[PDB]
């Protein structure tokens, strides 16, 4: 329960568990596989 | 059904380029370019759209690694900002948007060792070489089509060209978390990396403010056969992509 | 969750172990692609490795020291700290500063913590019962001259009223401009060749200024005030290099002349453990 | 003696047979690890798990051939000494040809849930190293050493805990313009 | 529920009262076996002999000195007291390490109770109202070597502001690598011919240290603070033997030679009462 | 265990390890071994409630065999087996050895012991210990 | 559909090996190993499994190719025998089985010429040197890791070593009959044999018998390039598969 | 009713009803009554 009516007084939203590495760990165009050679 | 994933071929305009050893090409943050949408949009001029006269192919000056070389620095769109009908758009304006496609070309034989650290920096802010407080000077950061070569002598305004600190104090080994490809000679000659608009703001200026900055660091030397030219050039090839400016204006004045 | 999945032994023409890094992809490469593994569970969520956290806990971020005495004849007050002013920046402290630009971009509305203590060093029989006026200043707003201008009003500046030792908590929504704070900004406010390099609009939030309310008592009382601030609604992006450098100015990423070594050299040859 | 961009090239030398490459700890919070992303990442926390992901990429001539194998010594024993020592715990056989980079995950080999971040020795993860299997050949008209790009990075069953403050930065004098 | 069953006059061939100790075995021998009892009921549930209960009462387990001066000219300022640190165990009071070691594994999340009383023998004319920091180290965060030092921020390392005299209190969750806390740990850390034995990661939880961060007054303020704990969740497992000879270090059961007897000697032969 | 020294002193792997051989308590100390004072247990609790751990009397009169099953008892899942023992076998006797008139004055203990429920993780290069 | 079959990957326990000119696998005689039935099993005692303790890949020592080298020859499970804790199985009993995955090991560049001759041999009973009715000495025919070099010097006791001949006078152009595979260092750079429990019995000794004797002859001459090192490295890796023992005992004495 | 969210905050649990003696005061392997024979 909130005590205040203004966003600024919200607690923290907590955790955001919605994660997606693939961004930051697979930026390539074309669709890499595992076990795949890389370069063909 | 056989194909290969090294032969690649990027049109674009009138412009095309041919590979056939090509590593898979780096979409920044899986993030493919995309015009402004009405809903983010802050000014009110509507924007003009040069989609097939500025999203082309240009050819920057060709650069010489050499087995001394520390590395090469650009910035976007500093870097095309003396190119045909793009730099003036960019200039008769006070702001702009638009994506970058980067390609860079080194080519050898199977006999010469290497590798080239190709890394797209959002937001580079250099440092200056003086330390203390001092600033880093406009007429510096924003060369043009010349780049910053870090194996040059520092001049009074320009940032610090030490590569192993990144010109901004961060380790060399930890640019790898930003999008990047490496050009292995034996295995890579052209890396291709497609950036998009990065900034925290729907719009802002294209001539004061580069978003993001090219560099091209050679991390293993290169090691050229017995009785070889010990120089391989570097050619690096931009071509902007979902280009919009807002507000034609008296011509931007920049110094000299 | 599952951690790591069984797997035997695998001779086959599929080589997860072999790739190519000049792609520029990290391929998510599992023990049990190397290996053999046993059926694994994860009992761990990752709660205190998010940004809301990481970049979330109060923490000191700035600091300075006044005093609350007889300003009879003091006619640069400011300047002899009857009230100081600091302009918000959370590149002042660097075991917060570096957290903050492992990213290029940052939003976030604020907490403000601060902290005032009484002291004497100096003959004082006490430690007056103070009542220390916190303001907020936004770009504009008259910046205060003496501790006793027409600013501390605070009709639109924010004022915050409490006594020494014990702190304010006064939330900020995000004040940017953008829809973030530029961590690291590659561009200049304008286009001139004597302009300054990355503090910029999106640097400058304010300021805020200390001081006492309560008229002086008999002794100087040297207040050094301690501000605190956790960051709330925290949201990252463009993930950065470490800071491997330290700093010497606020928003600037320069660095001294002959900087220490970071890499802990080794002691014999690269064989050695 | 001070940094420079060949820390991170791995010298290799031709025409050498059972020779160690390099060898390094475990410690992910000291040593060479503790400049990397991941190092500087894991020392704001006291505790870590998981397994991690060590890459070698040859950058030598395309003509040039060499085995390697990358072992992983699990805590408990010394540092191996010799590549039959090394080749009796965790090992991955690198064969360099058109494929230039290696993925050897090092396990996670512990009798406790969670390692200290900080150098322990209860809590030690091992140590790592490499060794010529068969040797480096390099092809007529080339001379000199090759390197190696070695990488490390974190695998999806990785954690983290028990948030604490980096020694990496310091500060002695408050921050003005 | 049922305390003692109603029984008469037994005459069977089943001798409840006859067993063999030589099996490990306890039989639950009742007085019901061996006289004639009546029909009782228990009236007790047992709410204060529960682990949680026994275990998970706030008490005081560790306690320091320090001083808050004009600390101008003292190079060595922690080993001078300017702050001090303490590495967190449960095992420095006898009165709690006894009904921890009556068990082999414990987990608990546990609740600290900082207590720090102003005082000034020496000439002072009053007592400062003091804002004590208080501050958690986990392994590797750096201890810190001055009041002053870079770490006091507390970004990643936790902090509580509060006043002298009344005191924080601050939640800790299970921070063992193990499922509990190794009371016995029949084991090095290592297999070194020189290693400590016992002491080892599951004993080190980091420390805290100790300190004031209010600008000095005029006089000396030797501020001695107490540390209390509750424990919180707790889990017990393999009891144990309970304490009989004392303690001279942390983790180690080592005791000192000469010894003094533990058992009542009687008054007399066997036979007395 | 505890050691001899008292103070701070700790107690040496050298000895806490013996293999094979046990400690026996009735013999003299040596710099790193524990104290032996079966009374105290060798770490400070009383030998009258060592009852409280899972044990078992061999009387003469009407046992001359014992057995226990021990389990794995440890606060994780997997831990050191070579620096780190989980129990620990104790022979006490509570009653002192009474022979009849003219009989020898020993009586022989052997103790047998079978591990159950076995594993090992990450073969490695051997374990270095002293000796 | 796009995949290669000179990329190959043999994972076994902790070990893996990677390869990416390697030649298709030999499963001597189209069976794979696999662990005694009981419809064949003669003795009483249960059997234990080190499954993932033994059946790991252990790199032999290298050895050394030269213009001059007649070839190698190992033993098995002798070359294993000394290897961690499968010798101790293999001592501590009376009697074991267990399958063996070769992997022969020698890359080279597309310069070099030769051809290797990795062959696996059933029960080869080698020939002595003197002749008449002379016998081969135990302390010679298993000599464990280090195998049997044909160039050198015979001593008493050691089998004859004249490479043509085999070592048990059969010629060499003969041994195609048997499991195989050519290193071809044009075309192929390591050679992949699985070799299952060949025996005329479900179990015997591991000691005193050896079921099978890798070897590794040069058919073609090793021609190194001008200005080349006149030496390769051949690494030998062999993984058990399928393991057993039978009737833990003293340890087997053996002399030395 | 709890203020705050993670569970380093809650009350402790009570009092544990479950109760077993048996595992410390009959950890023998066969069964033993009360009444008969402990061994025979």
């Amino acid at each position: 329960i909130n005590y205040y009516k203004d966003a600024a007084s919200t607690s923290s939203a907590g955790q955001s568990l919605s994660m997606d590495p693939s961004k930051f760990t697979e930026p390539v165009k074309d669709l890499m596989l595992k076990g795949a050679p890389a370069l063909n | 059904c056989g194909y290969s994933d090294r032969v690649q071929q990027i049109t674009l305009g009138n412009s095309t380029i041919t590979t056939q050893e090509a590593a898979n090409a780096v979409v920044c943050y899986a993030e493919w370019p995309e015009y402004l949408p009405d809903v983010d949009a802050s000014d009110v001029n509507k924007t003009s759209k040069p989609d097939t006269s500025v999203c082309r192919f240009y050819t920057l000056d060709s650069k010489t690694w050499t087995t001394g070389s520390k590395g090469w620095c650009w910035k976007l769109p500093d870097a095309l900002k003396d190119m045909g009908v793009f730099g003036q758009n960019m200039f008769f304006h006070s702001l702009g948007r638009s994506g970058y496609t980067v390609h860079v070309q080194c080519n050898a034989t199977k006999f010469h060792s290497g590798c080239l650290l190709v890394v797209v920096i959002p937001e580079h802010q250099l440092a200056s070489h003086e330390g203390g407080n001092v600033s880093v000077k406009y007429t510096f950061t924003h060369p043009g089509e010349r780049g910053i070569d870090l194996s040059s002598a520092n001049e009074v305004g320009g940032p610090v060209k030490d590569v192993i600190y990144n010109m901004n104090g961060t380790l060399l080994g930890n640019l790898l978390i930003f999008p990047h490809q490496f050009i292995n000679l034996r295995t890579n000659n052209t890396a291709t990396i497609v950036i998009p608009y990065i900034n925290s703001v729907p719009i802002d200026s294209m001539t004061r403010h580069n978003n993001v900055s090219l560099m091209v660091i050679p991390i293993a030397p290169l090691t050229v056969p017995t009785g070889a030219t010990p120089s391989l050039p570097i050619t690096v090839t931009i071509a902007p992509m979902c280009t919009e400016f807002s507000g034609i204006r008296s011509k931007s004045i920049v110094p000299q | 969750t599952v951690a790591s999945i069984s797997s035997g032994p695998k001779h086959t023409q599929k080589v997860p172990i072999l790739t190519a890094n000049e792609t520029g992809a990290t391929m998510p490469v599992l023990p049990s692609d190397s290996i053999e593994t046993r059926t694994t569970y994860m009992h761990f969520n990752g709660s205190e490795t998010d940004v809301e956290c990481f970049l979330g806990r109060a923490a000191c971020v700035h600091v300075t020291e006044i005093q609350n005495k007889d300003a009879t004849g003091i006619d640069n007050h400011r300047e002899a700290k009857l009230f100081n002013d600091w302009k918000i920046n959370l590149s002042s402290l660097v075991q917060l500063r570096k957290k903050l630009e492992l990213f290029t971009y940052v939003r976030f509305d604020s907490e403000y913590t601060i902290l005032a203590t009484a002291s004497q060093p100096d003959s004082a029989n006490y430690s007056s019962n103070l009542v220390v006026q916190a303001m907020y200043v936004p770009p504009g707003a008259p910046n205060p001259k003496e501790w006793d201008d027409y600013t501390w009003q605070s009709a639109s500046n924010p004022s915050v009223f409490f006594k020494v030792g014990d702190t304010s908590r006064f939330s900020v929504p995000y004040v940017g401009l953008a829809s973030a704070y530029n961590c690291f900004y590659d561009g200049y406010s304008h286009d001139d060749a004597e302009t300054q390099y990355g503090i910029t609009v999106l640097n400058h939030m304010g300021s805020m200024a200390f001081r006492i309310v309560n008229e002086h008592d008999e002794h100087k009382t040297l207040v050094k005030i301690r501000v605190y601030h956790r960051a709330k609604h925290v949201e990252a992006w463009i993930p950065r290099a470490p800071r491997a450098l330290p700093y010497t100015s606020i928003g600037r990423t320069n660095y001294p002349k002959n900087t220490e070594p970071v890499i802990k050299k080794r002691k014999g040859d690269i064989k050695s453990y | 003696t001070k940094d420079e961009v060949n820390s991170y090239l791995i010298p290799l030398n031709a025409n050498r047979q059972n020779e160690q490459v390099f060898g390094t700890n475990l410690f992910i919070g000291d040593g060479v690890f503790k400049t990397t992303l991941l190092g500087e990442i894991v020392q704001y926390y006291t505790h870590w798990s998981g397994s991690l992901r060590f890459s070698l990429m040859y950058t030598g001539p395309a003509l040039s051939s060499a085995k390697l194998i990358l072992a992983y010594t699990p805590p408990g024993a010394r540092g191996p000494q010799d590549r039959r020592e090394a080749m009796l715990g965790t090992h991955v056989v690198w064969d360099i040809g058109l494929q230039s980079t290696i993925v050897m995950t090092i396990p996670w080999t512990s009798g406790v849930q969670f390692r200290y971040t900080d150098p322990d020795t209860y809590t030690s993860a091992g140590f790592l190293s490499c060794w010529y299997q068969t040797s480096l050949i390099l092809p007529p008209e080339t001379t000199g050493q090759v390197y190696l790009l070695s990488f490390i990075s974190a695998c999806p069953d990785f954690k983290l805990r028990l948030m604490k403050d980096t020694q990496t930065i310091s500060q002695t004098v408050a921050l003005t313009e």
